[PDB]
């Protein structure tokens, strides 16, 4: 059914991260769930094919912020993609471009796109560019 | 619920999690002598040796050193957690001892795992240094005798697996003993480290028979024979400082093969005897890591290099490295308590009997189940004797166990040397015994005693020739097929080869995995101590897939024991049935439920009539109960089927008791 | 789920609960019965807050703004708790 | 009196120019001059490996005319050997234990001791079957004190980079423990 | 009742008794190191040193081994009992 | 569940996986609980002060939280791994 | 002191090792069989139970000749060294 994705790791918890997850598996596709230590007994962490700690040692919102670990993680599983649902690295340029050094599909927009919607001032320039009305 | 079998069943500690060396991610790996022998094979990794100015290390600790220390109980997964760090830290190592010895029976037999997986599964994890392994030249890894074409293809399959070094060993120094085993070495195209068994002492001109000629005329044939390298196994720890310095120097001008020392620090001098070994050039030693090491165990390694760094000849050993190794086993050791009753300590006398490290514990514990605990310095004098009386002999397995039976068997019987001379005819001498002087474990140096082999051979007629080459052939066609029938499936060609090995272990190894799963997986506290009430453990099955379980409670027992524990397994509660098979206020009818059945009135049960699982009909009997001696019979309510029972024959009841439930 | 253990970390989030009509009205009829059907034992909701605000009759309507929560003050009021069931469980649980 | 001096640090480094064997030497001198009969060399952390001991007591030995007494601890596993370097540099006396009480971060085995001399050019006086008989006494005592017997009980060769002498290192492994460090006695052993 | 200030509060195992040498009744001490220095002083036993050509052993098995390894907590009782089989048969010790 | 006051009435060991249960570092005794259920506390804060061989420990808070429930009385006997305390976040 | 049968039963007691009628467990384990009863009569060597420890099978024999008097464990018993399991009087 897919093409390049095979499994997909949800870097995220949660709501989000369970709903991404089911759709994956609709679409016969892999999936790992990452967790923080204080996030064991989340019950996202039970809705994967497999699951891996992350963050070790870091404060439980660092923990799924960890660029470095999430790669690891990614690589060490053998996953195609990554989905950051919302919040977290979802909107994170440097994740998104980390992703692209390894070849690991980022389910998202380009990097592009969360620099220039990221910053509320070039967003706003690229509204009236685009010639929609803004608050003064 | 029931402990685990053999020992003294107790709360589960609190454990220190064990300290982990921190790899970071993407580092990689050196290679070592295991590119060196994939690349140039055998005499590649033999000229590699002779040009090394250091002395090697050979580290015992995943096989040797917990063989001596810990029964050879180290489990899969606590060697596991480590190998990486090996592999990234260690890796100068000439070799890994990994496997043979006791450990392939003691996986399947006390462990519940697959030593094959854990050869091979090591085997991935550390890809740059070559793997060790000890074989007894006759039997392998096995109990008894078997035919030819079964050692060489254990061998065949050990070598393929990922297995290395071979060093290969006779009981008695018997060379026409190994001849198989280090030919399918030399056809399976792997490393031939034949040994000789160090015994007696060279530097004593009293004791003419095990003198240094021996060990060099020795030496010689086995290079003769087609050994890469020289072993030189001192089982018992005998082999002194100054007697080292001689011996190796003098085998070092004999033979153009490396040597490769192996000693038992049981004497405390293990260290100074390496350090003369290494004087006189030998090429490669045996350690282990300081945790694992000392007393019936290998000498440390961090400790010799230290006591090396500042004298002529150095070893290769990253001290700061091997020192965060060993972080780990000083924390991983703590679990295996229950198995940690070597002494551990010196203990010199072993210059007098002559008992291998391992035996020593071992032979104590015979004793004292024996009823003999109060006399182990007599039978330790018996061992000395009966050593005398088969002409002084190499003792190590299974030789040493020959001398073992005996020694028992005469302080038991109150027998003395003469005795058994002027008795022994009339003296039903024990099996081993027989099976030694008839020749089944090979031909001792300077032949048998004739008088006592006379004795105890009753008549019987001795072989002189290897007993396995005069063995039927195993058909590996036919055993596959015998037992793919008793499996249910069809087996690996490992599966056959360890059934055929070891028959009745491997047959009880795989009940057990049926009945439990892969057991191996689990954390080696919960495997020996299962969980407390309100713990939490994780269970790894797999890479990416883990079992959280967490133990609510433990349900009261029924009549036959069984009770209900109560636990999550993720998120999930779950309730499982164990029989609690040593039980050292009664339940009550619930009236709104029909399914109870209840005493009726104040009395006894005489006799309960049906089963759990049984199916009755509305009106049949399930139990006959008393009230001051007229009994009643309690009829089923309904038609169904009988579930749990509550009460035993003779059991006191009262009016309301639950006595039975009959589901519909 | 039945179980969890719900830490101060990370959002407190629950459940998303959605339901869908023909017409809001049908929605909303059904938002409400579920919003009451629900029931969660050991850690407080926000439920009593959401039938404040799906009962209200300018949520109905339709015609809300951003200032509607914050100038309506009345879904500020709750009613009272009947805990009947656990009021009788420590009775029963202190003669026991 | 046997005065002593207590070693330290390490004599085959000469980066490590404060405890040299000048300084050794020259405390040597001092003490004789001050009027001990016998030297004591108290190595209370088991730091004296054997080719210093061997040279440390071949030149105290060319140094003063007392008679050297040296004691050690064998927690790094080489006592013995330093011992039988010691032995060979010509030290008058050392201090062993009873096999079953030695090892460690105690003494090195009397007994140890004795076999690992016997064939040597230098050799102990000691009766080797009657020290084995006096150490199965201690063999069975010594499990009167299990709850005790709490030092680790393998060699521990980081004593060559923390210094702690014997005792010590299982006694403030206990504060720490005590005092919620448990977990980073690591960090302590480093500071 | 109570348990021992310190410790895990046990049942007390069964002690194997310990093996104590047999010293025949009017076997004398040998004369050692005490003798010496007793008769000829300090200076007596360093002279009586220097003459040794084996090297010496001083036993720290009542004393350092066990503060080592025991906690120095090995009681005097136990001490007593060994120390007449020291007499006996070690008494070739420096001290 | 519902909590009862038993008025007239085997120790349990932390769950090491969780770090709001506070255990016994060593053996010995309760001299003091210096906290109630419910009680705020800092990290480093008192909670109980403990005997081992009579000499004396404080157990501080882990972090910041909030006392929940209370294992041990003034007078009792503990061994090290002993839960004591928990202290939620 | 009177001796009743208590006919409805709901720490395992040490050998005295200064009395030589205590026979006790010499290791770990469980007790497969019970080869005698109360009031038998035995001679030194004679069977009274067999033990298990690990599985391997061990016969615990009469320490002299005597009378048999309390039994301490039944069949299937687990059991420590030291337990006390039977006592045979002279
Ligand atoms: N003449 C000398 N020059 C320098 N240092 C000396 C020495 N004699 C003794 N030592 C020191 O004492 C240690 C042990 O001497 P030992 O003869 O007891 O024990 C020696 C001895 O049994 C034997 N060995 C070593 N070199 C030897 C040689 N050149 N001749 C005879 N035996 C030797 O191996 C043991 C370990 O020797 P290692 O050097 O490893 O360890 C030596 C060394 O550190
Ligand atoms: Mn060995
Ligand atoms: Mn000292």
């Amino acid at each position: 059914m897919m093409n390049r994705i095979k499994k997909v790791l949800v870097a995220n918890r949660g709501e989000i991260a369970i709903r991404v997850m089911r759709a994956c598996t609709e679409l016969k596709i892999k999936t790992v769930a990452i967790y923080s230590q204080e996030d064991t007994g989340s019950f996202h962490r039970y809705k994967s094919d497999e699951a891996y700690l992350v963050g070790a040692g870091k404060k439980p919102i660092d923990a799924y912020l960890d660029i470095e670990n999430i790669i690891e993680i990614a690589k060490e599983s053998g996953a195609d993609a990554i989905h950051p649902g919302y919040g977290f690295l979802s909107e994170n340029i440097e994740f998104a471009r980390r992703c692209e050094q390894e070849g690991i599909i980022f389910v998202g927009p380009k990097s592009k796109h969360l620099d220039m919607f990221g910053d509320k001032i070039k967003a706003k320039e690229q509204a009236l560019l685009a010639d929609i009305p803004v608050i003064p | 619920v029931n402990g685990f079998p053999g020992i003294k069943h107790r709360d589960k500690p609190v454990y220190a999690e064990p300290r982990l060396p921190k790899i970071p991610y993407g580092s990689q790996i050196s290679p070592g002598t295991k590119q060196i022998l994939d690349a140039k094979g055998p005499e590649g990794v033999v000229d590699w040796v002779k040009k090394q100015e250091e002395v090697l290390l050979t580290d015992t600790t995943l096989r040797d050193a917990h063989q001596s220390l810990l029964a050879t109980r180290v489990r899969s997964k606590d060697i596991f957690q480590i190998a990486d760090a090996m592999a990234h830290l260690l890796p100068n190592m000439f070799s890994f001892e990994m496997w043979g010895g006791a450990t392939f029976d003691v996986a399947y037999r006390f462990l519940n795992e697959d030593p094959w997986v854990r050869l091979e599964t090591l085997r991935k994890q550390i890809p740059n240094v070559m793997f060790q392994m000890l074989l007894r030249g006759a039997n392998a890894v096995g109990y008894k005798n078997y035919p030819d074409n079964v050692i060489r293809e254990f061998v065949k399959q050990s070598a393929q697996s990922g297995v290395d070094v071979f060093r290969v060993f006779d009981s008695l120094n018997w060379i026409k003993g190994m001849e198989v085993s280090i030919d399918a070495v030399r056809e399976a195209g792997k490393i031939v480290e034949a040994a000789i068994c160090y015994t007696g002492d060279i530097d004593d001109d009293t004791r003419t028979k095990y003198t240094i000629d021996y060990y060099k005329d020795m030496a010689k044939e086995l290079v003769a024979q087609g050994t890469h390298i020289l072993g030189i196994k001192d089982m018992a720890g005998l082999l002194k400082p100054q007697a080292a310095y001689r011996l190796i120097g003098e085998l070092k001008d004999t033979v153009d093969v490396p040597i490769h020392l192996h000693t038992h620090d049981t004497s405390g001098n293990g260290i100074y005897t390496y350090a003369a070994a290494v004087s006189a050039g030998v090429d490669i030693v045996d350690v282990a890591s300081s945790a694992m090491s000392g007393a019936t165990s290998q000498p440390s390694m961090t400790g010799l290099y230290y006591g090396l760094v500042n004298g002529n000849r150095q070893t290769n050993l990253d001290a700061q490295n091997s020192q965060i190794i060993n972080h780990y086993w000083e924390d991983v050791r703590h679990y295996y308590k229950d198995f940690d009753n070597a002494l551990n300590s010196p203990q010199t006398e072993v210059y007098i009997h002559e008992m291998p490290g391992g035996q020593y514990t071992n032979l104590q514990q015979q004793a004292i189940a024996v009823g003999l605990g109060d006399r182990w310095d007599e039978v330790k004098e018996m061992y000395t004797v009966v050593n005398q009386m088969f002409g002084d002999i190499v003792k190590v397995t299974p030789s040493s166990k020959v001398v073992g039976d005996l020694a028992l068997f005469m302080v038991q019987n109150e027998l003395s040397e003469e005795d058994v001379y002027e008795k022994g005819d009339t003296i039903d001498f024990p099996d081993s015994v027989i099976e030694f002087f008839m020749g089944e474990i090979g031909q001792p140096y300077g032949g048998f005693p004739e008088k006592l082999q006379k004795l105890v051979l009753k008549g019987r007629t001795p072989l002189t020739d290897r007993p396995g080459a005069l063995m039927e052939p195993v058909n590996f066609v036919e055993v596959k097929a015998e037992l793919k029938e008793k499996m249910g499936y069809e087996p690996t060609e490992k599966d056959v080869i360890s059934y055929i090995l070891y028959p009745k272990v491997f047959l009880d190894y795989q009940e057990m995995i049926n009945k439990y799963g892969d057991v191996t997986v689990l954390d080696t506290p919960t495997f020996y101590k299962g969980m407390r009430l309100g713990e939490t453990i994780e269970v790894e099955l797999e890479k990416g897939k883990i079992l959280l379980i967490k133990l609510n409670s433990i349900g009261e027992p029924i009549a036959d024991g069984t009770r209900v524990i109560y636990f999550e397994l993720n998120g999930q509660p779950r309730e499982i049935n164990i029989q609690d098979m040593n039980v050292q206020a009664r339940r009550k009818i619930d009236t709104t439920n029909p399914e109870h059945v209840g005493a009726t009135m104040t009395g006894s049960v005489i006799q309960v009539v049906v089963k759990k699982g049984d199916s009755v009909k509305k009106g049949d009997p399930l139990l006959i109960t008393e009230a001051m001696k007229m009994e009643t019979t309690i009829q089923a309510p309904f038609d169904g089927e009988v579930s749990s029972i509550y009460v035993s024959d003779g059991d006191t009841i009262e009016s309301g008791d639950l006595l039975i439930e009959v589901n519909r | 789920f039945q179980g969890t253990v719900v830490t101060p970390f990370y959002d407190s989030l629950l459940v998303k609960l959605c339901t869908w009509g023909m017409t809001f009205e049908q929605a909303t009829r059904k938002m409400r019965r579920n919003l009451i059907e629900f029931r969660i034992r050991g850690v407080k909701t926000n439920i009593p807050f959401l039938l404040n605000v799906v009962r209200h009759p300018d949520f109905a309507s339709g015609n809300y703004n951003t200032s509607f929560i914050d100038t309506t003050p009345e879904l500020f009021k709750f009613p009272h708790i009947r805990d009947r069931g656990t009021k009788t469980l420590r009775y029963i649980g202190n003669v026991t």
